[PDB]
C-alpha cells in the first residue's frame, strides 16, 4: 500500500526502506516485471541474488523500529521501476510496500 | 467422493476434487477439479457500510483461497453506528444492518 | 543457520506404464548445519527401514554454508488405485515445531480438466 | 420509472411491515446527514387484515430528480422495542434501485495454482 | 509447483534406474551442447530392496523459475554401457503432461443455480 | 447435504412429520417444492403463515428440548402427497434441512 | 536490455555494437518488426542473410573482448528501425540487447 517513491542518482549507493513483519520469516525485495502477471525474487533471506544484482546489493534485518534496510550499489536504467517488498513463501501473494526508483543524469 | 480443498464462505468458492475410474483398466484415469463461485451484485464494497457504491469489480486469487469481503455469513451479525435526533438530542445508536442472525 | 526447506514428488506419468513398481522421492535441502534423517510412515505406522534410502547430507551447487540429501522409496504399482497418501516427514534442530510431515496422493498433483462453474444472482449477499 | 420519465421530482418510499405492538420511530437522513422533520410525512399504524393482531406504518420522502440523479445515497432507520438492536436500517440509491444494465468486471487467475 | 509459486529455483531431476553393472555416466545439455557440469550434481550408484543385481542414480539442476518458465527443455542423458547406440535420454517441460480442457459453465440467470 | 428421511401413511386418516430444529432461528417452514418452476412456496411457517389450501389440517409445535419440531396433519386427500421439506432463515430456497417424501397406499 | 541506439549517415556504412556470449553459438542481429510481434531474422552464424539486406551487412565474431561486430554497408529510410541481438535457436526469446538506428539526410 504504502509507495517511498525513493530516488537516487546514477552510480553511488541507494537504501530501500521496507517494514520488516513478525511471524514471516522469508523476507524478499521482488521486482515488478508487469510482463505476464509474474514478479521475480531479487533477494530473499533464503539466500537468492538475481544474476543481474550479484555482488551489488544486501539485506540486513534488525528488529529496532521493525525495519529491514535493502542497500543497492550502483545504478542502472534498468534500475528505475517497481520493487514490491513482502514477506511469506509465496512471492506474488505478499508485496506488502510498494516502491519506485529511477535515474537522475 | 468428492474431497473439498476449499470451502470460503466470505467469497463463496467450493473447490474441490474427484478421480473417475476408467473403462476397467488403471489407466488414464482422469482427475477432476471443480470450482463454483456465486457472486452478489447487490452487496455493497464495504459490506459493513452501507454507503460505499456498489460492488463492480470481483478478483478472485485462487491460490489465496486454498481483507476486503464480498458475502455476508449466516452465522454471524454485522451492526454500525447511526445519529437519532430524537428530541433534538443528536445520538450515535448502534444498528443491527444484518438483522434475524443476531438473535 | 536456516529452515531446511522441504518438498515431496509423485512417480512419473511414463513411470506408470510398464506394471512393475513405482517410485516416491521426498527431497530435504538446506538444514544448516547438516542434521536430518527421514522416516516413511504411512497412516502413522512408521515403514520398514529397508524401503526408503536415505543416502547422505551434500553441499548445494552453491554453498555458503547450506546442504541438501534426497531420500526415495520403492512401492507397488497395483496399489496406488488406493493411494494410502505415503507420508514423508523430517526432523532438525532449526525447526519451531521440529517436525514438517509432508504427504502426497493420487488425488492431488496437476489437475487435467478445469470444471469452473460461476453463477449470478442478486440474492447471493448472505451466502448461506 | 414512469415518475422519472417526467423528469420533475422523485418520491422514495419505507414500508414498515408486521410489528406488535404499534411504537416504531423512523427517520431519514441523506449521505450521513440527517434531514428536517419537515422534508417527509410518516403514517399511524393501522390494521393488518391478512395478520390479526399485526400493524404497519408508510413514511415517503420527496426530492428533486437532480438529487436522485447524482448517486447521493437516502436510508429509512426505524426504532422498535422488537429490534434486537432497537435499530435497524436499509439503504437504496440510483444504482440500486431496480437499475437498467449489469455492468460486470468478473476476473480470476492462477486457476491452477497449488490448492491442498 | 509448490516451489514455482515461490519463484526461487526449479530443481528438475532425472531418476536413472535400474543399470547393472554400477557404471553411468549422466549429463544435462541444452540449446545443443552440453551445461556446464558444475551447474548440476549427481549421485553415486546404490542398491535396491528387491530383485537381484540393479543399481539407481539421481541427478539434480537448478534453474530461475522464470528461465524454466519462458521455456528451455534441458534434455537428461544416460551413458550406460548396455544400451542400443550406449547412449539414451530422456525430454520433459512445461507442457509435457496431457493437455487439459476447460468445461467453463457461466449461468447469468439468477433463478437457476443455488 | 443432509439426510433424506422419507415417511409413508398406509392409507388416509392421519400423518406426522418432524425434522431437526437448529438454534438461533425464528423461522420454520415445511414448502412442498412441488412446482415445476421448482421454487419451494411455503405451505406451514412460523413467523405467521399457511397454505390457502392447506387450512385446519396443520399445526406445528417445536421442542428446544429435544432440538426437533413437530408437525400434525389430520386426514389425507391425492392433493397433498409428493415430496416436503424442512428448513429456517429467511429465504425459503437455498435454507432447507431436510428433504422427506409423502405417500399413502390407499 | 542497455541501447547502443548508434546512428549514422545516408549511405557509408555503420557498425552494431552486441555482446558475444559463451555457450551460445547461434548469434543473430534480428529485426524487431513488432507487426504481429514477431522477428524476423536479419542475420545469423548458421548463415542466413535476409534477402532485402543480401551484400549488405556482415558478421564477425572474435572472443577478444567477448564482442561481436556487425556491419551495415550502403543505407536506406528502411535501414531506421529496432534491430535486437541474441543468441538461441528461438529468435523471439533472446534479443539480449535492444539498440535503434535511424538516417541523417
Ligand atoms: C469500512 O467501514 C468500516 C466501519 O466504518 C471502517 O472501519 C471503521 O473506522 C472507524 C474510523 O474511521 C472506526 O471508528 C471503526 O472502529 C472502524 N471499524 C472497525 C470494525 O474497526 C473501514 O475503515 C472502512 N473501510 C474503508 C476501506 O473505508
Ligand atoms: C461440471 O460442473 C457441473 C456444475 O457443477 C456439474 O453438474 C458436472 O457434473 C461437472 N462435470 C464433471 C465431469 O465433473
Ligand atoms: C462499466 O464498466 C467499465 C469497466 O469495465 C467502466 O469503464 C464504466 O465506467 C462502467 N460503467 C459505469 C456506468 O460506471
Ligand atoms: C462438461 O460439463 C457438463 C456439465 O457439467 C458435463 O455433463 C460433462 O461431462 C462435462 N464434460 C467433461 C469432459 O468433463
Amino acid at each position: 500500500l504504502p509507495e517511498v517513491k525513493v530516488e537516487g542518482e546514477l552510480g553511488g549507493s541507494v537504501t530501500i526502506k521496507c517494514p520488516l513483519p513478525e511471524m514471516h520469516v522469508r523476507i524478499y525485495l521482488c521486482r515488478e516485471m508487469a510482463g505476464s502477471g509474474t514478479c521475480g525474487t531479487v533477494v530473499s533471506t533464503t539466500n537468492f541474488i538475481k544474476a543481474e544484482y550479484k555482488g551489488r546489493v544486501t539485506l540486513k534485518q534488525y528488529p529496532r523500529k521493525n525495519l529491514f534496510l535493502v542497500e543497492v550499489t550502483q545504478l542502472t536504467e534498468s534500475d528505475s521501476g517497481v520493487y514490491a517488498c513482502g514477506a511469506g513463501m509465496n512471492t506474488d501473494r505478499g508485496k506488502t510496500q510498494k516502491v519506485t526508483l529511477n535515474v537522475h543524469s | 467422493e468428492r474431497i473439498v480443498l476449499v470451502d470460503n464462505k466470505c467469497k463463496c468458492a467450493r473447490i474441490t476434487s474427484r478421480i473417475i475410474r476408467s473403462s476397467e483398466d488403471p489407466n488414464e484415469d482422469i482427475v477432476e477439479r471443480n470450482i463454483r463461485i456465486i457472486v452478489p451484485l447487490n452487496n455493497r464494497e464495504n459490506i459493513s457500510d452501507p454507503t460505499s457504491p456498489l460492488r463492480t469489480r470481483f478478483v478472485y486469487h485462487l491460490s489465496d483461497l486454498c481483507e476486503t469481503c464480498y458475502t455476508y455469513d449466516r452465522n454471524k451479525c454485522y451492526t454500525a453506528v447511526v445519529p437519532l435526533v430524537y428530541g433534538g438530542e443528536t445520538k450515535m445508536v448502534e444498528t443491527a444492518l444484518t438483522p434475524d442472525a443476531c438473535y | 543457520l536456516h529452515r531446511p526447506d522441504v518438498y515431496l514428488l509423485p512417480p512419473a506419468r511414463e513411470q506408470l506404464n510398464l506394471r512393475e513398481s513405482a517410485t516416491i522421492t521426498c527431497l530435504v535441502t538446506g538444514f544448516s548445519p547438516a542434521d536430518v534423517f527421514v522416516q516413511w510412515m504411512q497412516r502413522g505406522q512408521p515403514l520398514s527401514p529397508e524401503k526408503y534410502v536415505t543416502s547422505a547430507p551434500m553441499p548445494e551447487p552453491q554453498a555458503p554454508g547450506r546442504y541438501f540429501a534426497h531420500s526415495i522409496l520403492t512401492v507397488s504399482e497395483e496399489e496406488w488405485n488406493t493411494g494410502e497418501t505415503y507420508t514423508c516427514v523430517v526432523a532438525h534442530e532449526a525447526l519451531p515445531n521440529r517436525v514438517t510431515e509432508r504427504t502426497v496422493d493420487k488425488s492431488t498433483g496437476k489437475p487435467t480438466l478445469y470444471n469452473v462453474s460461476l453463477v449470478m444472482s442478486d440474492t447471493a449477499g448472505t451466502c448461506y
